């Protein structure tokens, strides 16, 4: 998966996440056409309770049917302030997308990070199953980990999560200023 | 951060694609114009993820105040069935849903790019796609990261004659960092799209190629599937967080719904008070996540086919209920979580 964000001088914003699912999709290409086929079918629940490539589970709601669109976690998002564009944000990462995107938004809104700071800041992840609190290398110091373990989290350090490309727009006396961040992580 | 004070920004995970989007802005195109150019550029320069063989979503805020979502997610083929990835004994067939032709849904990216362009863009597809075509025909340098991801995909590529032809050098050798990667057949396909629009992908020669290669290789996508592929302009899911409006992707994505749900739960605490990385703040978010993902597993799917209680999941009152179950210094183990909380 990959996410891209665009904002222009007229006040349009476009936030696109698109994918062939896994890295290089199904790994099979169309002969004569030169392009890789998605493996998006794995985003369905293929058997109730069976975990897919992201450890995601399902039953009836996300069962396969002809013409049905498989459930996604993609979260291209626009945040508005006073009806003006404020953030354009999204990320790849399967099940980790939802939590990546929310942390970037919370970092700006709750913690007053600029967009570069918001994107670079270490990320955690909880997806219910598996029952673990996933963190990043160097992202949580001992004191915090010890307090969270005491509450009963099982903390695991895993590869970095996401690849956020985000824009922040701020009003100026004349027009706007656009600030951008790419993500120092490059998951995919 | 990156900065612009004139035409805006177009940002992606590949500098060649970003540069292409940025040029569109510099040359007077709007955000949708640049996004179409980027979507095709990344199909050439970032084949691990950028694509014309997949699909996705666009969330758009328009100059006039309107907020819209474009669903160009892949569809299960007409021949798809509930247990298509299971064996005689009802057991998962290892890698059937992941590797090869049966793992594919009907591609939506090309329809999606044309849809947004036609409705909200200002430049011709023919022009926006030229930079991608140039990169396919003339080539680009394999990056350090790409060398790594291609290396990792080697044993998957090796199963399919078509991919061995496109993603290896002669003798099925990995591309190395700095190698020039040329994609002539891909340029043929893009050139069909340049000349004929999305029908250049979904009908005619490329549709024939797709159908016949599917049949040869145990896939099920047909010309009928391709001609029937439809994007859907959908209402985005909308929420608020501390005075900000959140606009995100609705079903068939779960993302926007659970994003708004989790933030709704978090809104009940003053996170700013303890600041970034405080265990008390991480605990509130993580507990909200826990409930949201449990909810996801039961309630979420394509709303065209199943009932998805989006409004209930994004209801602030539901979020307040979740928040009230959160204990100062202990978790609700996942085994004790009840989707919907009843």
């Amino acid at each position: 998966t990959t996410h891209y964000s665009v904002a222009d001088r007229w006040g349009n914003a476009v936030s696109v996440t698109y994918t062939i699912n896994a890295s290089y999709g199904s790994a099979a290409s169309i002969d004569g056409a030169g392009f890789l086929l998605n493996n998006e079918m794995d985003d369905f629940s293929i058997k109730p309770g069976n975990p897919n490539l992201y450890g995601l589970v399902g039953g009836d709601a996300n069962a396969i049917e002809a013409n049905k669109r498989p459930l996604s976690s993609m979260s291209p998002t626009i945040v508005l302030k006073n009806n003006k564009v404020f953030l354009v944000v999204g990320s790849p990462g399967g099940s980790r997308i939802i939590t990546t995107v929310l942390q970037v938004i919370s970092n700006v809104i709750d913690y007053n990070m600029n967009i570069s700071e918001a994107v670079s800041a270490p990320r955690f992840h909880m997806q219910w199953l598996p029952d673990e609190l996933r963190i990043e290398k160097f992202g949580m110091p001992a004191d915090v980990k010890d307090n969270l373990t005491k509450m009963g989290y099982q903390i695991v350090t895993k590869p970095v999560m996401g690849d956020v490309n985000a824009i922040q727009v701020l009003p100026k006396t004349k027009g706007s200023v656009f600030y951008g961040s790419t993500d120092p992580r490059k998951e995919f | 951060p990156i900065k612009n004070t004139k035409v805006g920004l177009a940002l992606s995970s590949h500098p060649l694609a970003s540069e292409i989007g940025q040029k569109v802005l510099e040359e007077g195109g709007n955000a949708i114009d640049a996004a179409v150019a980027i979507g095709f550029a990344l199909a050439v320069v970032h084949p691990a993820a950028g694509n014309i063989g997949g699909g996705g979503f666009a969330v758009i805020h328009l100059a006039n105040g309107e907020n819209v979502a474009l669903d160009f997610r892949e569809k299960a083929p007409l021949k798809a069935t509930k247990n298509m990835f299971l064996d005689k004994q009802g057991n998962v067939v290892p890698k059937l849903s992941e590797d090869g032709y049966l793992a594919a849904g009907v591609p939506g990216t090309v329809a999606g790019m044309e849809a947004m362009l036609k409705k909200y863009g200002t430049k011709k597809l023919s022009q926006l796609i030229d930079p991608a075509i140039k990169l396919a025909e003339n080539g680009y340098a394999i990056s350090q990261r790409q060398a790594e991801t291609l290396k990792e995909a080697r044993e998957r590529f090796l199963k399919y004659s078509s991919s061995k032809k496109y993603f290896f050098k002669k003798g099925h050798l990995d591309y190395q960092e700095g190698d020039l990667f040329v994609q002539k057949d891909l340029a043929k396909t893009l050139n069909q799209i340049k000349t004929l629009g999305a029908k250049g992908f979904y009908q005619g020669q490329v549709a024939e190629l797709i159908e016949k290669d599917m049949k040869k290789n145990g896939g099920i996508i047909t010309k009928e599937d391709l001609a029937s592929y439809n994007v859907k302009w959908r209402k985005p899911v909308v929420g608020s967080y501390r005075g900000y409006k959140i606009i995100s992707m609705s079903p068939p994505s779960s993302g926007g719904t659970h994003l708004i749900q989790i933030l709704n739960v978090m809104e009940n605490a003053d996170l700013s008070a303890l600041g970034y990385g405080a265990s008390k703040n991480i605990h509130i978010a993580a507990e909200a996540m826990r409930q949201a993902y449990a909810d996801r597993s039961v309630y979420m799917g394509d709303a065209d086919f199943v009932s998805v209680p989006v409004d209930k999941l994004i209801n602030k009152a539901y979020a307040k209920k979740i928040f009230d179950t959160i204990q100062p210094d202990t978790v609700t183990p996942s085994s004790q979580i009840k989707p919907g909380m009843g």
